[PDB]
RNA sequence: AGGUA
């Protein structure tokens, strides 16, 4: 509330306090309206042919054993036999409905929507069909808005006149002549941009041909869709908002074990939405029971990821938890301490992996903590930089470079020259033996013989003594 | 070796903030725990802030002083001097705009 | 894994003198600053050479 | 943490 508050926890509780808890039958009623919405959107997809063609393409791919069976469908409302029978009769209904296009047609459409009513498909495939119908909406509205932009910005006419005249066929030359009939100045102005508008109309007709249905039915079906997902999303949001209390109660148990409570409840809300998307009452179970495991999984994932400073895999985290539980069991049984031998015995895990896991299970500590129990110095004030070359070593390197340059200057021209590129001496590049030989226009054993001659000359105790000090 | 008569302080623009940044930090990952090689693209990243050890790509591809003017295009990691890791800044693309606390309280 | 041994690469024999065959200095040996007490060695990793 | 000026 407005109480000079600066804690998101407080006003999150304010937000959750507005929505009253539900009963067991209340969840069923909300899921029932959710099911009504999803049936509406399924019927909307049903009236759309192309999504069904795509679904049948994937069914054929599955029949060809190219895709997983459990990645297309999950359960039905009264197995490969049932799926085959339903998809065969569904293809029959689809083709008998499509034949009516290229009274009777309405009956075929109704039977088609009925035979989809049995289908219960994977959320991924349903989302794909929803996205396809959504991009159908997007392309239809894009064509309409292109016609809008052309007729308005090129002919200087208000947006109000277009709606009445254009709507009703929207894909013919009738409205052109109808608008021209009043001898309006914008009607005359339309004759200089008529080509582009007609080309866009041609693209709209091509889109209709691709869909296989008249554009007016496309608008009707997509508006039915849109109201469908609107109802579905409203009901799902109502469920999520009414179930926030379960998330809060579950997460507050995990708060005493580290990690921010707010992150926990946010992850639990994510899991709650996931459960809502997957919830059904045809199972007969309570929604709270189903959502509990989802919330626990989300909370465990959050503790695994966002609570460890260094990344630790979820399976590794579970192994750590099992190790800790068995350690507690052995500690309370033996009563002394967890001995590594018994830890090895309980797991299939050797023991060196056990100790390395135990090392991993600990989280990094801040340097801002004081070393020595609240000394005014911090831990990071003592950490030596190990990535910095010591000035002693830098001076040694400089002296070695000078000595090597002097020694190479003490040799002949070609020998020193070969040595410079062979090892990359005093240039920022290194070259191979054959690379140096190519520039020395001699690609044979001769270049390596020159290198060996330089080495043998350096073997003498007059050029190696200066370099002898560097390597002890 | 650096000459400058004055220091200006001003409001940092999102465009010039991206100008400072060499890569977008997209993951909260830090390292691979057992292998202390930094993750991609985490808070520590050779793909963004530069290589950890001197003049070698953190993929095991290029380990030499020769490969210093060219970055490794065979993987995300680039190859430069390690001191560059002390100067390269990154940027995080916030989904929602966020108010600056200093300009607030 | 690190190991404790008497034989240390590239060290003077004086250091090896004060240690046993186990790499540990004898009890009662007199040592000064810089003398080696425990012959720890670490498995050397990849080496970059100028 | 304790101690020194």
């Amino acid at each position: 509330e407005i109480g000079r508050t600066t804690d998101p926890v407080r006003m999150y509780m304010r937000e959750m306090g507005t929505v009253e808890l539900l009963t067991r039958e209340g969840e069923i009623d909300i899921a029932k309206r959710i099911e009504d919405g999803i049936n509406q959107v399924q019927c909307s997809v049903a009236e759309y042919p192309e999504a069904i063609t795509y679904l049948l393409e994937q069914y054929d791919r599955v029949e060809a054993e190219e895709a997983r069976l459990s990645d297309l469908i999950t359960g039905f409302v009264d197995d490969p036999e049932l799926a085959r029978e339903k998809f065969a009769e569904l293809r029959a209904q689809y083709v008998v409905t499509r034949d009516t296009i290229k009274a009777t047609a309405q009956e075929e459409i109704l039977k088609l929507s009925e035979v989809f009513k049995q289908f219960r498909l994977v959320p991924k495939q349903f989302d794909y069909l929803v996205n396809s119908m959504r991009v159908m909406m997007d392309r239809v509205r894009t064509q309409e808005r292109l016609i809008m932009k052309l007729c308005v910005e090129q002919c200087k006419m208000p947006k109000k006149n277009f709606i009445t005249l254009f709507t009703g066929n929207e894909t013919s030359d009738t409205w052109f002549n109808a608008a021209i009939a009043m001898n309006k100045p914008w009607s005359e102005k339309l004759h200089d941009v008529s080509e582009e508008v007609h080309r866009a109309l041609q693209k709209l007709q091509q889109i209709e041909e691709e869909t296989g249905l008249t554009i007016e039915q496309v608008k009707d079906i997509n508006r039915r869709m849109s109201i469908g997902e609107a109802k579905a999303r409203r009901a799902k949001k109502e469920m999520v908002e009414a179930n926030l209390r379960l998330v809060i109660s579950i997460a507050k148990k995990y708060t005493n074990r580290g990690l921010q409570f707010l992150d926990l409840i946010q992850e639990g809300n994510i899991g709650l939405m996931k459960a809502v998307d997957k919830f059904e009452y045809r199972r007969g179970y309570k929604f709270s029971t189903y959502a509990t495991w989802w919330i626990r999984q989300a909370i465990t994932r959050s503790i695994a990821d966002q609570a460890r400073t260094i990344r630790i895999p979820v399976h590794m985290i579970e192994t750590i938890n099992k190790l800790n539980r068995i350690s507690r069991q052995m500690l309370q049984e033996m009563g002394r301490e967890p001995t590594p031998e018994e830890l090895a015995e309980r797991m299939l895990m050797p023991e060196d992996k056990i100790r390395k896991v135990l090392k991993i299970a600990k989280e990094p500590i801040s340097m801002e903590t004081p070393i020595g129990d609240d000394e005014d110095s911090h831990l990071g004030d003592f950490i030596e930089d190990t990535t910095l070359e010591l000035p002693l070593d830098s001076a040694t390197t400089e002296s070695l470079r000078a000595a090597t340059h002097d020694v190479l200057a003490g040799l002949t021209a070609r020998e020193a020259k070969v040595l410079r590129m062979r090892f990359g001496i005093d240039m920022n590049t290194d070259y191979t033996l054959e690379e140096v030989g190519k520039q020395f226009d001699v690609t044979r054993e001769r270049i390596r013989q020159i290198e060996a001659k330089a080495l043998r000359k350096l073997r003498h105790p007059s050029r190696s003594e200066v370099l002898r000090s560097f390597l002890d | 070796t650096e000459e400058f008569d004055a220091i200006k302080i001003a409001l940092a623009s999102p465009d010039m903030i991206r100008s400072w940044s060499f890569g977008e930090v997209k993951k909260p990952e830090t390292i691979n725990y057992r292998t202390f090689k930094p993750e991609r693209d985490g808070l520590f990243c050779a793909r963004i802030f530069g290589p950890v050890k001197d003049y070698e790509c953190l993929c095991g591809k290029y380990k030499r002083l020769k490969h210093r003017g060219v970055i490794c295009e065979k993987c995300g990691v680039e190859v430069t001097q390690t001191k560059v890791r002390r100067e390269r800044m990154g940027h995080i693309e916030l989904a929602s705009p966020t108010a600056h606390i200093w300009f607030l309280k | 894994p690190e190991e404790i041994t008497a034989d240390i690469p590239n060290v003077g024999e004086a250091a090896l003198s004060k240690l046993d065959e186990s790499g540990i200095v004898y009890i009662g040996a007199e040592v000064t600053g810089g003398d080696i007490l425990v012959g720890k060695v670490t498995p050397k990793g990849e080496t970059q050479l100028t």
